[PDB]
RNA sequence: CCGAGGGUAGGGCCCGUGACUGGGGCGAAGUCGUAACAAGGUAGCUGUACCGGAAGGUGCGGCUGGA
RNA sequence: CCUGGUCCACCCGUGACGCUGAGGCGCGAAAGCGUGGGGAGCAAACCGGAUUAGAUACCCGGGUAGUCCACGCCCUAAACGAUGCGCGCUAGGUCUCUGGGUCUCCUGGGGGCCGAAGCUAACGCGUUAAGCGCGCCGCCUGGGGAGUACGGCCGCAAGGC
RNA sequence: GGAGGAAGAAGCCCUUCGGGGUGUAAACUCCUGAACCCGGGACGAAACCCCCGACGAGGGGACUGACGGUACCGGGGUAAUAGCGCCGGCCAACUCCGUGCCAGCAGCCGCGGUAAUACGGAGGGCGCGAGCGUUACCCGGAUUCACUGGGCGUAAAGGGCGUGUAGGCGGCCUGGGGCGUCCCAUGUGAAAGACCACGGCUCAACCGUGGGGGAGCGUGGGAUACGCUCAGGCUAGACG
RNA sequence: AGCUAGUUGGUGGGGUAAUGGCCCACCAAGGCGACGACGGGUAGCCGGUCUGAGAGGAUGGCCGGCCACAGGGGCACUGA
């Protein structure tokens, strides 16, 4: 099965392109505790279809170009910039840990 | 800690302090003296321990213990080390290998043999 | 290898009496019968309580120096029986039993433990056809503990099998004496045995 | 009458002008193996008296232990302030595996088949009160439901 | 602001019968019914009603304890001696049906929520279901 | 064209080492003093500042783990 | 004069909008630093008088920074309740501050003492928990070496982390 | 080496100078026969290949062994190697002499200063045995990094105090989804090892066979209490 | 504690058994990082193995599976 995902697209800057962010729980192994992690896919894009804020889903698809291993399957459901906030502020927040 | 807490620090591994760089984790060293003293005992004790300075084949050196009672150590005596401080001396941290290479065993020594390395003797 | 030396010397220190020896344990002198105390230097000396330990080491200690068997094989023993499911008290006892070297002194044919295994060992014994000279052999239910052709017209094995004509022998077992010829019926009961030793004790002694 | 085997004795001592006192305690358990056991502490001027006081309020003090099949009814863990103990029933054919203290305890207590920890403070003395209040805390499926009846 | 409502519950009753109480009022959740609904129906309780205090839905719980006793401190042994939370807010922990608790060997329930219902060790293990593995009661 | 590497030049980190130097640990019985523990014989500790062979002293504010 | 927090009473509005909080930011006693004022009393340093074996001290006579002010730094402390914050629950007695009431009484917030239950190694804590629980942060893991070294960041420096 | 052998050799060791001990141990008596001596001597080897049949399916016949004259079987047959560790406490095993904070012991706590169960030798005892000790390292005891399973008033440990970003945590009721979560099915999870049985070598180690399991993860179906998400309501939190 | 110039992506080519910035022009300015990028140290990974009540901790010799290497380094030829 052409493993699937969930997720958010937080850069839309590209040509042709789109970087999803992927979000997944677990238990943890050792202490259980349920645990958010994530990670970002470059999604082909095609059709520049799809913008920014879309959660969408992507396919395991054949290797696009390097680092481009999913294409856009289909759109979730546009207008979801609060998330995309949550996102770019943990971002912003990497200036201030530095020196 | 909460458990969330244990999920980010997380616990911490305690990890342990050779008590001998015997090097290589060797079971023994072999080494060259180089001094051969007679060291003086510490708190509530007293004495005249008999030591060697020893240089190592890993470019060490160490000071190092003569068991038993008498020996044959002089400044150029192969021996071999191996390992065992003595709650004393400040300083040692490895005993020497009584009866291979230029040390000797025992003389006349009848009882624990293994240690002091003295061979058996014949009963006639 | 098992033991060999001074015996009646056990049959001392360990305090309860034991018959490393078969006949002689049996007379007004199996030095037992007239020095009850553990042997050395000090014997006759105000005994002192034995540390818990003590206890523990002497039980097994009794227990292992009856078979005179290697620490080990008895330790091997031991663990063999945790492993296998059921009473480890019992069981330890099961196997030391089923020991070939044993079998053949509880079957009569030898006077002491000792004697019994040289007698085994020289494949005197024999069983279910072929000889086996493996004191350590363990012999399961129903099988044929004979004694060899060759073995019948032994000047030893005549004396020690002669009293034993028509002698009870123990429940777990059977004895044709006319053929020279035992059979090892079943697994022994903690009761069929009695010997003079807490099996608990030695469970402990090896949970230290 | 009951078994009664001696925990521990100690030499304790205070201070005065002159020189130092002494005085002696004495742990001591007390058992007929019908799941009967007494804990009993004494202190007096000599080795010999003190032992006696042991056994004297160890018969005193005792308690009912709910056995089974040789064993315990179910597993507990009691602090005694700073000395924890851990009793955890075995099935048939085990042994008695803990440490002098809740051994020498469990052993009158008829037991046989138990696993168990000293955790905290290993004090033989607060040991000791760990394992009886320990028993002393034990119930049956009867006197249980016996308490949920409505 | 109360985290978990039930931990404070299963809390409220633990604190109660320390003293020996005619009842206490946990405020009501539907949840915390069916959780006392069990206390009860597997004898812990006397049971519980629903009640108010200004428009405010509690559930008043009556406790149940032990017969008087001889001796110094003559206090009642308790009918809920043990009373822990487990799969914290904090921390759930789940349980696979062969995962299940066997508490205080049978002497003890295993309160345990599940897709069908919220069930208890046994009627976990005999429905062949497990899950949020609430808490334990003894 | 790229290319093993060689060369020139300039940076980064790490190890060893070095006249001399700073304190630190240890060393059955050394010299000077008595700071602290009893109002410790000026209550003690304290952050800071200054000062003195040395402990330490004194100023300021603070704690009582003093009165 | 400008302004912060905070309690009560009426049950009016909003409808969970909450709790905590790595980093970040702000504040942060005294002493100390910079620029400029200010300077009576006190007072490190320093000078003398005593005491003393000595007396770089304690006691006495003097006395400069500083102590004050404005602006900018410094960022430490027995910065102490040596007790992070929020919430629910678990006897009362007493006195006290400050609110509200068909006010010898009740009820709400705060500050103390004694104490149920319970915790506690003990001392003690105890509705102002160190009880019984949940959330989240911070921190500990033998003494000395040592809050030292190196590195790093901060500071005019002292020095801080 | 096994059975018998003294109220119990000598020698040595204690000794209250009666005695005690090594000790049935030895001697010594009998029978058993590791070694070695002689003969006999493999499984492992049945296919390829040849005849018939068809060079196939089926049938028959023949060659081939390194180890190896080894294992093993049978006859004869000699009593035939013991050592190391420890004996203050943990921790089983005690007395003499020597020694005199010396010589030395030592994992810890400590021992030795003229009467040492702690050094050194001896007798004796404890332990294990073709081994016993030592050194080095891993895990254990260590519940001493604590998920299971610890803590911070004074023992080490609450940030000098706020504000707040990320994150962690989330009150009452209704419904939709069903991500977590739970159950069922199927695929996978090689073998070897481990574990349960059974047998193969004289036992065992080794070794064959058979069975039983393994969290995980993919797939299909189902459940909807608790957690999440979306939707509606409430007012006990919070705010006004 | 910041990292990055084939660097991230796109168009078209080259290349291979085949995808792909693997490679080459051209265009765009992107890609990654406290869920720890970059850098430094150590290490072949697993089936297993030792230890432990277990949870863990330690470990990867023999045997089995995979990878890597063949004095150090580069390169291609022949070829399924
Ligand atoms: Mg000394
Ligand atoms: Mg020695
Ligand atoms: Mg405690
Ligand atoms: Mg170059
Ligand atoms: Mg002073
Ligand atoms: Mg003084
Ligand atoms: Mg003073
Ligand atoms: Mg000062
Ligand atoms: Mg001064
Ligand atoms: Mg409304
Ligand atoms: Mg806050
Ligand atoms: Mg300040
Ligand atoms: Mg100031
Ligand atoms: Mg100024
Ligand atoms: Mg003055
Ligand atoms: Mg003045
Ligand atoms: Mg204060
Ligand atoms: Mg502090
Ligand atoms: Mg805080
Ligand atoms: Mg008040
Ligand atoms: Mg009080
Ligand atoms: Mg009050
Ligand atoms: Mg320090
Ligand atoms: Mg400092
Ligand atoms: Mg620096
Ligand atoms: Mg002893
Ligand atoms: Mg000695
Ligand atoms: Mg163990
Ligand atoms: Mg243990
Ligand atoms: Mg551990
Ligand atoms: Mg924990
Ligand atoms: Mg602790
Ligand atoms: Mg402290
Ligand atoms: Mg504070
Ligand atoms: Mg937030
Ligand atoms: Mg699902
Ligand atoms: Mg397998
Ligand atoms: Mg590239
Ligand atoms: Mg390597
Ligand atoms: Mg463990
Ligand atoms: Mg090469
Ligand atoms: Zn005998």
């Amino acid at each position: 099965p052409k493993k699937v995902l969930t997720g958010v697209v937080v850069s839309d800057k590209m040509q042709k392109t789109v970087t999803v962010l992927v979000e997944r729980q677990f238990p943890h192994p050792l202490y259980g505790k349920v645990i958010k992690r994530s990670k970002k896919y470059l999604a082909h894009d095609p059709e520049e279809k799809y913008k920014l804020g879309d959660v969408v889903e992507i396919i395991e698809s054949r290797p696009i170009s390097k680092r481009k291993r999913f294409r856009v399957l289909r759109l979730v459901e546009s207008g979801r910039m609060d998330l995309v906030e949550k996102y770019l502020i943990r971002r912003q927040n990497y200036e201030s840990l530095s020196k | 800690p909460t458990i969330n807490q244990l999920v980010r620090k997380g616990r911490e591994k305690v990890r342990k302090k050779s008590k001998v760089p015997a090097l290589k984790g060797a079971p023994f060293r072999r080494g060259v003296c180089t001094v051969v003293r007679t060291v003086t005992p510490k708190k509530p004790n007293s004495a005249l321990r008999k030591v060697a300075k020893v240089r190592l084949t890993s470019g060490y050196e160490v000071t190092a213990y003569i068991p038993g009672e008498g020996h044959n150590l002089q400044e150029h005596s192969v021996v071999l080390i191996r390992g065992g401080r003595v709650k004393d001396l400040p300083g040692v941290r490895y005993h020497i290998v009584r009866g291979v290479y230029d040390a000797a065993g025992v003389k006349d020594r009848k009882k624990s043999r293994s240690k002091y390395g003295t061979k058996k003797p014949k009963e006639a | 290898g098992r033991y060999i030396g001074p015996v009646c010397r056990l049959c001392r220190r360990e305090g309860v009496k034991l018959y490393l020896k078969g006949e002689r344990c049996y007379s007004p002198k199996c030095a037992m019968e007239r020095r009850p105390y553990p042997p050395g230097q000090h014997g006759q000396k105000r005994a002192r309580r034995p540390s818990d330990y003590a206890v523990r080491l002497r039980e097994k200690q009794k227990l292992r120096r009856i078979y005179g068997i290697s620490e080990r094989q008895f330790r091997n023993l031991f663990e063999e029986a945790s492993k296998k499911k059921g009473v480890t008290g019992s069981v330890f006892l099961g196997l030391l039993e089923s020991r070939l070297d044993n079998v053949v002194y509880r079957l009569g044919f030898a006077v002491s433990r000792r004697q019994a295994r040289q007698l085994v060992r020289h494949g005197h014994i024999t069983v279910n056809g072929r000889r086996v000279d493996l004191p350590s052999y363990r012999v399961r239910p129903g099988d044929e503990i004979a004694v060899a052709e060759k073995s019948r017209n032994l000047e030893l094995i005549r004396q020690n099998l002669e009293a034993m004509k028509g002698r009870k022998v123990g429940p777990w077992l059977s004895l044709d004496v006319e053929g020279m010829k035992g059979k090892f019926l079943r697994l022994p009961d903690r009761e069929d045995l009695a010997l003079p030793v807490n099996e608990q004790l030695v469970i402990e002694f090896y949970s230290r | 009458d009951f078994e009664e085997k001696m925990i521990l004795i100690r030499r304790t001592a205070r201070m005065q002008a002159g020189g130092r006192r002494f005085r002696f305690g004495a742990l001591v358990v007390v058992g007929d193996r019908q799941g009967r056991v007494g804990l009993g502490f004494g202190k007096a001027p000599e080795v010999p008296l003190a032992v006696q006081k042991a056994g004297y309020y160890a018969r005193r003090n005792m308690v009912e232990v709910p056995l089974q099949n040789g064993t315990i009814p179910h597993e507990i863990e009691v602090e005694f302030g700073a000395s924890k103990i851990v009793l955890k029933p075995a099935a048939p054919g085990t042994g008695v595996i803990a440490g002098a203290v809740p051994r020498a305890i469990l052993e009158l207590a008829g037991v046989t088949d138990i696993l168990t920890k000293e955790l905290g403070s290993r004090n033989p003395i607060n040991i000791a009160y760990a394992t009886m209040e320990a028993l002393r805390q034990l119930r049956t499926k009867a006197d249980v439901e016996r308490l949920r009846k409505g | 602001m109360l985290t978990d409502p039930i931990a404070d519950m299963l809390t409220r009753i633990r604190n109660a019968t320390r003293v020996y109480k005619e009842s206490t009022d946990v405020p009501a959740s539907r949840f915390k019914e069916e959780i006392l609904r069990i206390l009860a129906r597997e004898g812990f309780i006397k049971g519980y009603e629903r009640v108010d205090v200004d428009g405010k839905p509690y559930l008043r719980v009556y406790l149940k304890y032990g017969p008087r006793r001889q001796g110094p401190d003559p206090r009642p042994e308790q009918v809920i001696h043990h009373i822990r939370r487990i799969s914290k807010p904090g921390r759930r922990v789940y349980v696979g049906v062969k995962e299940i608790p066997r508490v205080r060997r049978g002497l003890g329930i295993a309160i345990l929520s599940t897709s069908k219902g919220v069930l208890t060790d046994r009627e976990a293990r005999k429905l062949g279901v497990g899950g949020e593995l609430i808490c334990e009661v003894w």
